[PDB]
RNA sequence: GUGGGAGAGGGUGGUGGAAUUCCCGGAGUAGCGGUGAAAUGCGCAGAUACCGGGAGGAACGCCGAUGGCGAAGGCAGCCACCUGGUCCACCCGUGACGCUGAGGCGCGAAAGCGUGGGGAGCAAACCGGAUUAGAUACCCGGGUAGUCCACGCCCUAAACG
RNA sequence: CCGAGGGUAGGGCCCGUGACUGGGGCGAAGUCGUAACAAGGUAGCUGUACCGGAAGGUGCGGCUGGA
RNA sequence: CGCGGGGUGGAGCAGCCUGGUAGCUCGUCGGGCUCAUAACCCGAAGGUCGUCGGUUCAAAUCCGGCCCCCGCAACCA
RNA sequence: AAUGUUCA
RNA sequence: GUGGUUCGUGGAGCCAUGGGGGAAUCUGGGCGGACCACCGCCUAAGGCUAAGUACUCCGGGUGACCGAUAGCGCACCAGUA
RNA sequence: CGAGCUAGCCCUGGCCAGGGUGAAGCUGGGGUGAGACCCAGUGGAGGCCCGAACCGGUGGGGGAUGCAAACCCCUCGGAUG
RNA sequence: CGAAUGCCGGCAUGAGUAACGAUAAAGAGGGUGAGAAUCCCUCUCGCCGUAAGCCCAAGGGUUCCUACGCAAUGGUCGUCAGCGUAGGGUUAGGCGGGACCUAAGGUGAAGCCGAAAGGCGUAGCCGAAGGGCAGCCGGUUAAUAUUCCGGCCCUUCCCGCAGGUGCGAUGGGGGGACGCUCUAGGCUAGGGGGACCGGAGCCAUGGACGAGCCCGGCCAGAAGCGCAGGGUGGGAGGUAGGCAAAUCCGCCUCCCAACAAGCUCUGCGUGGUGGGGAAGCCCGGGUGACAACCCCCCGAAGCCAGGGAGCCAAGAAAAGCCUCUAAGCACAACCUGCGGGAACCCGUACCGCAAACCGACACAGGUGGGCGGGUGCAAGAGCACUCAGGCGCGCGGGAGAACCCUCGCCAAGGAACUCUGCAAGUUGGCCCCGUAACUUCGGGAGAAGGGGUGCUCCCUGGGGUGAUGAGCCCCGGGGAGCCGCAGUGAACAGGCUCUGGCGACUGUUUACCAAAAACACAGCUCUCUGCGAACUCGUAAGAGGAGGUAUAGGGAGCGACGCUUGCCCGGUGCCGGAAGGUCAAGGGGAGGGGUGCAAGCCCCGAACCGAAGCCCCGGUGAACGGCGGCCGUAACUAUAACGGUCCUAAGGUAGCGAAAUUCCUUGUCGGGUAAGUUCCGACCUGCACGAAAAGCGUAACGACCGGAGCGCUGUCUCGGCGAGGGACCCGGUGAAAUUGAACUGGCCGUGAAGAUGCGGCCUACCCGUGGCAGGACGAAAAGACCCCGUGGAGCUUUACUGCAGC
RNA sequence: UCGAUGUCGGCUCGUCGCAUCCUGGGGCUGAAGAAGGUCCCAAGGGUUGGGCUGUUCGCCCAUUAAAGCGGCACGCGAGCU
């Protein structure tokens, strides 16, 4: 839905937030070894090494689980959906009837109360994960794994999701969110459905600040800058980059194809 | 206004250091360098 | 009220095959395509033609009507679910409760507009090739918004019997 | 106290006028094309959308007051 | 004052560079189709090639003195 | 395959 | 490829190496400035080895060296203030 | 050799008088077939308003071997972000 | 040595000049002494009082206290001092640190990397204004005190002892444990009154013996005791988890019970009792005293605290602490009592918004935390006055010229000033009336324009606390009445409106000449990137990205929102093309050459097979980018819908247009003005607008830039008077740039072309002081501009040549 | 003159030149008068306030006897802006 405000401020006229229903029932975190004192810090080894990082609310980490096979048959009741400050998926909390309790990125569909497994034995139905060669071509999925055993990696995004289009051989073909068909192999675990709170697309920030509260510090122009700072700058008032449209280190950023060539992961792709 | 100089004993102390000069390689050629000038105070002198 | 009937009335979810296009594989060779005649264009980088595998979107052939349904706009593969109208019969119930309807409220093809999706074919604008004195057109080869969905708007018409 | 009026300040309605501008009516023989009336030689009409010296042209659907 | 571009039948453009030939489109003229006009068909006429000198055997064409033309630069303070 | 001055 | 040498690609050997191929043990093997052939030199892929040589923080001795703006930055409580 | 100035970020603490405006929610009333919606009441939102501390440095004047190698007076901008 | 703006030192000149450092302010009488405006005491006076007063951190290191002293340091003086000499002075189980814990980060066994130096880095260790932890009220010293002492109250360890229990980890679990904004109920700190309690005293000057005036009416405090709260369901069984070792967690299952009770844990009163105890008066001490030590009211931002509600940006760690079992050990061992004993190290002076810290200075600057009383104003930490407490700023005394600075007032006029209303005025708080276009429906709004405002008396409504009732406070409502020029009577305290430009908005910036139309910004589009992601840093290891996964992350441009964003893929870039052209090693060896008597050994070397790149083919604009000319033509003329032709990859669409763009140009009309090179509206031959280096608009916003009005003013006609601080004079202290030497006049000539200095002529006794700036081509800076030097740097690219990278 | 001679305009203070814009004398006139025109002598003293622009300069508005020209480093920044 998204909360809309009236316009008492500007900048707050065409600021919007996210319906907050779907977690409820729970804020306060599973401390129960769930959360982690999480370092903030947009450098390496001294250098910035990604632009324009920092500040930012304070941010407690949710630790999730993102390989699934651990429990292979436990099942278990979906304790709550609750909100996470690391992430644009909701997660929720569930308690194996193990006893042991963990956390899954929140698909879309799941509630309070539902029973979840995950298994070759599992059912096909929102919650529960499976390698993807048990799962019927055709199923929406969501975070799924690329290697087997080495966990989920794709389609974790708020309401993103990857599609079976069917298998061939030890492997399955995947269309992922971005698109592209990939091969992946059948022992990939995946949960069923899609990753849920898709009105995050739209929520519109609002002010300058905020952006802040996020974590975003101001991104200044190419051309704004110098000869020295970047290859746009200069130029007596005003100008038009004057180089084909180029990044501070100077390669050439509209269009220019950069993933790596030789690279043994194509074979697997086709999109 | 502000100025340059805002003493801090444990800043000196971690700055320039005998310890923090011994360190590093640079800091240990201070330390050899002025020694074998004749300094009397290899390092800032600072009491705590 | 009871007991029956027919229908593409409306919404939601699911699903079927033919066909167009694109992708992959196989085979195969100098044309294909288009027209009034052509040209642009596509094709020796292996096109057209034919076989096999795949993605995908849109539309529903034959039944099919000079038919049925709705108040209108309008509604056509098939399944289910949710639900609106309507007709017949029995002569049972209520007992004039009726008709129209200023205003109000609800609906309202197509085009068009917003937010997000989607995009095979088609196709305003737009670019080419001709035709013409001209051709900002009819023709041809391409092509975007649109057409498609969901939600929110727009409320017009040869909304015609 | 009220009080005709006078002042200052802000509103509402109407009339006159205004460089310039938009389209309309009207004026025997000016200019360009030929949309419509006969398949008006691209059936016409129409609401809507873009385009074009111009009438108009095309897309999408609706009409028969065309076949 | 500077750089270099254009001057040709009536229109707009060729040809100059590697001097000997002025070519295209348009129009203008006569003749056809029509009932007549347009389009179309047929066939012709039309150019001191801005101007004034010397190079040559020969000058649209090479060379310089102007003459309208067209552009570009004119700055630092 | 455009067109056909005006008033009678 | 390079490095070293007087040798800067030169006719460029020799002595070193990163990379590739890869022997033989005296009928073995390297060199004498591309390369061949003679003639001659020497024995690689393990190691050690005084003296003659270099310097002057240190002790001494001298000086056609200075003599407190000189001579060490310091003749003095100077690498101090 | 330097981030004891300045710039950015990281960890952990602190601070922001007093006024004003009065969003969403709720609660009751109204409305309708049910709604939308409209009222009051409560409520206390906001890179909102005024304005100290605090953070600035807009215009003018003074200062110019200064009080000061950037200062002073009046004025002025922000002030729950 | 005579010059090098030479080097080092000394001493001059300016000059008894500027200045003596906040315009909070001084006067006098006593002392002291060789000498006092300046030291000590007293009495007047003025200034601060969210301080100019207290307390703590940092830094500073003896400055602190006392006795002696004055050369120098205190911009004068100095008997004084932060100065000189000497001697004292800093006391802790509880305050703050360490024999505790962890943060960022640092270090760093293992482990990884790197010519060496060295770089990452696990465990561990280090790291604190954060966590954890036991001390209150008084009293003393010249100087210390939560440190010594008094009273009251705690903490660890060790021993003995009685009484208890499965005791026991560096392991398990719980816990510690956390945001922002808004808030309830009690409290407390703090403050105000009192007809009440205690007091020495005072009746002045016209009055008052007064329910008068004046002073003061508390602090701490175990157990118990109340009053507020914070925490918390009890049971009983199973169990696939807690890298199962558990009777502890966690999970299910099931009797009871729940806007609770009890159980716990704080806060606050109360408490045995200890402690403090003015004004005044007499010499810090006494006295005031065996001082009283009570009652109302206001009341936190603090306490109960882990209280509650709402919100999105979703809010440290570890130890102590509970609990659970492991080995083990059950003679251990822990637990509770109770007495005895034991209890280390470092800091503690003083300054601390400043004369002791950072600014070379006893510098109008800078410096984190807490307290910060009273009255009045709507409120307040604001403003005015004032407590406590602290100051009068380390040169003075006169004179009352110009001129300057800071300030007050002004006839008549009222922007005529000027680049410009620059500056200054006006307005100003609160209550009430009452408010337009336009808009994104919030706003514009404090629009504008107005009225009221003091005190006196009467009537009258709600509340809080009490108790319902009186006091005490908090909000009000209505009549009359008094006085001034004036009632937010002083101080704090908006001037307003109309119409343009630019950017949407709050915000950022050139520390020290630019705060802006610049940057950023939400938002739009393009592009890259399937995760060992792309991208960035690094030789590497490794790291950021991200414990993220395209609803994500990198790069680019545009820049809210509205309506929109045309045509040109010729060139350039990028994307796509398994064909061809070309193409390096390398493979291949037709063929040829050097030598040997030779087998040989050596050299060249064509066909042909050989990547990426370039070529070629095609796409591509919110990719670099680009988006025409010349003739003619209507039945008055003008003009040209229409036509011809040349060129192109295509010839600029909507919209806007003499503009932040228009040269000609003050374009031409219209508006405003008595007059308008600016402004607004029109037009359009746009020298040279135009669509994301976006185009045209837009409510609101702006210490942005332009044009008008009203109000109001010394900005001006046009200047006048007045005040304070300088200037001037006297006493004290006493600089600087500059300076070839000077005995340094005018004119007209002359001269290297602008003469005190040459020529001629003309004035002119010697020397100062207060003023003014025409000259000394005055000072200050080896001219920034300019040119030059085969000088230097930063920047660019289809300049050359390399290197990283790919 | 570059080991520096501050550059436009304005304001303030002027002084001079005179080829005279006023005001004084005067001769011609196609001078009737009142006017004017042109030349001659003569600066003693005069030679306004606004609108527009940075302007100098101009062009306007309202006046005037007239609203003169020009030099003084396009006089004057150790006088201001
Ligand atoms: N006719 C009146 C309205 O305006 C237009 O009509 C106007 C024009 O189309 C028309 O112009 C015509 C022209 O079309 C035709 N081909 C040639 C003719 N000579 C012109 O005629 C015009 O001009 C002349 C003077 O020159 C006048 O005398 C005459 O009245 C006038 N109609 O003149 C009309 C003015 O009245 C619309 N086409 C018409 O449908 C509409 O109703
Ligand atoms: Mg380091
Ligand atoms: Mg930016
Ligand atoms: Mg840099
Ligand atoms: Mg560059
Ligand atoms: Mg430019
Ligand atoms: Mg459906
Ligand atoms: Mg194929
Ligand atoms: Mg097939
Ligand atoms: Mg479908
Ligand atoms: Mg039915
Ligand atoms: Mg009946
Ligand atoms: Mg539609
Ligand atoms: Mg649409
Ligand atoms: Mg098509
Ligand atoms: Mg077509
Ligand atoms: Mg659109
Ligand atoms: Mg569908
Ligand atoms: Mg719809
Ligand atoms: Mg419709
Ligand atoms: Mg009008
Ligand atoms: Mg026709
Ligand atoms: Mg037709
Ligand atoms: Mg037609
Ligand atoms: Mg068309
Ligand atoms: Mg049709
Ligand atoms: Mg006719
Ligand atoms: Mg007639
Ligand atoms: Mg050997
Ligand atoms: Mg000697
Ligand atoms: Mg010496
Ligand atoms: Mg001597
Ligand atoms: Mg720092
Ligand atoms: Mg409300
Ligand atoms: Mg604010
Ligand atoms: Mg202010
Ligand atoms: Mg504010
Ligand atoms: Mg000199
Ligand atoms: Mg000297
Ligand atoms: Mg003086
Ligand atoms: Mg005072
Ligand atoms: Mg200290
Ligand atoms: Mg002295
Ligand atoms: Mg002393
Ligand atoms: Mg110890
Ligand atoms: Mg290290
Ligand atoms: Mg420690
Ligand atoms: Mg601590
Ligand atoms: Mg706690
Ligand atoms: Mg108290
Ligand atoms: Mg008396
Ligand atoms: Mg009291
Ligand atoms: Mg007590
Ligand atoms: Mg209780
Ligand atoms: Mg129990
Ligand atoms: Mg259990
Ligand atoms: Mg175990
Ligand atoms: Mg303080
Ligand atoms: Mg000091
Ligand atoms: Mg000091
Ligand atoms: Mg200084
Ligand atoms: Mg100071
Ligand atoms: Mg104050
Ligand atoms: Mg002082
Ligand atoms: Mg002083
Ligand atoms: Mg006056
Ligand atoms: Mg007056
Ligand atoms: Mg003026
Ligand atoms: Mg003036
Ligand atoms: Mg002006
Ligand atoms: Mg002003
Ligand atoms: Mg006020
Ligand atoms: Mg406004
Ligand atoms: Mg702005
Ligand atoms: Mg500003
Ligand atoms: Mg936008
Ligand atoms: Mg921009
Ligand atoms: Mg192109
Ligand atoms: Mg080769
Ligand atoms: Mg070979
Ligand atoms: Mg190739
Ligand atoms: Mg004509
Ligand atoms: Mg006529
Ligand atoms: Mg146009
Ligand atoms: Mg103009
Ligand atoms: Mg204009
Ligand atoms: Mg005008
Ligand atoms: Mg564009
Ligand atoms: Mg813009
Ligand atoms: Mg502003
Ligand atoms: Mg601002
Ligand atoms: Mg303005
Ligand atoms: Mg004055
Ligand atoms: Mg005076
Ligand atoms: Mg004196
Ligand atoms: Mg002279
Ligand atoms: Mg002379
Ligand atoms: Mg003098
Ligand atoms: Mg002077
Ligand atoms: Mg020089
Ligand atoms: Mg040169
Ligand atoms: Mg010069
Ligand atoms: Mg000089
Ligand atoms: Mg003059
Ligand atoms: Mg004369
Ligand atoms: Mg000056
Ligand atoms: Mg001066």
């Amino acid at each position: 839905a998204v909360k809309k405000f009236k316009p008492y401020t500007p900048s707050r006229r065409f600021m919007t937030v996210a319906d907050f229903s779907e977690i409820t029932k729970t804020e306060p975190e599973k401390s129960l070894v769930k959360p982690l004192k999480k370092t903030g810090g947009r450098n390496n080894q001294g250098r910035i090494t990604v632009r324009f990082r920092g500040g930012g609310h304070k941010r407690l980490y949710r630790i999730i689980d993102f390989k699934r096979w651990d429990k292979v048959g436990i099942p278990a009741k979906v304790a709550a959906i609750e909100y996470d400050p690391n992430r644009s998926a909701r997660i929720a909390l569930l308690h194996y009837v193990d006893g042991e309790k963990r956390y899954i990125i929140a698909p879309d569909g799941l509630q309070v109360g539902q029973q979840v497994v995950a298994g070759p034995d599992a059912p096909i139905q929102v919650g529960n994960a499976l390698p993807l060669r048990f799962i019927p071509v055709g199923t929406v999925v969501h975070a799924v794994e690329l290697e087997p055993k080495k966990g989920a990696k794709l389609a974790r995004a708020a309401g993103t999701s990857a599609q079976i289009q069917g298998r061939e051989g030890d492997y399955v073909i995947l269309r992922l969110p971005s698109g592209e068909l990939r091969k992946v192999h059948g022992e990939c675990y995946a949960t069923v459905g899609a990753v849920g709170n898709a009105d995050h697309k739209n929520i519109v920030l609002g002010k300058a600040g905020r952006s802040r509260w996020l974590g975003r510090r101001p991104h200044v122009r190419g051309a704004a800058m110098n000869p020295v700072d970047h290859p746009h700058g200069g130029g007596e008032g005003r100008a038009p980059r004057g180089r084909p449209p180029a990044s501070p280190w100077g390669w050439q950023t509209k269009g220019l194809k950069t993933r790596k060539r030789r690279k043994p992961s194509s074979r697997f792709i086709i999109a | 206004m502000k100025r340059t100089w805002q003493p801090n004993r444990r800043k000196r102390a971690k700055t320039h250091g005998f310890r923090a000069r011994m360190r590093t390689p640079g800091g240990r050629k201070v330390l050899k360098r002025r020694r074998q000038k004749g300094r009397w105070r290899l390092t800032p002198a600072v009491r705590k």
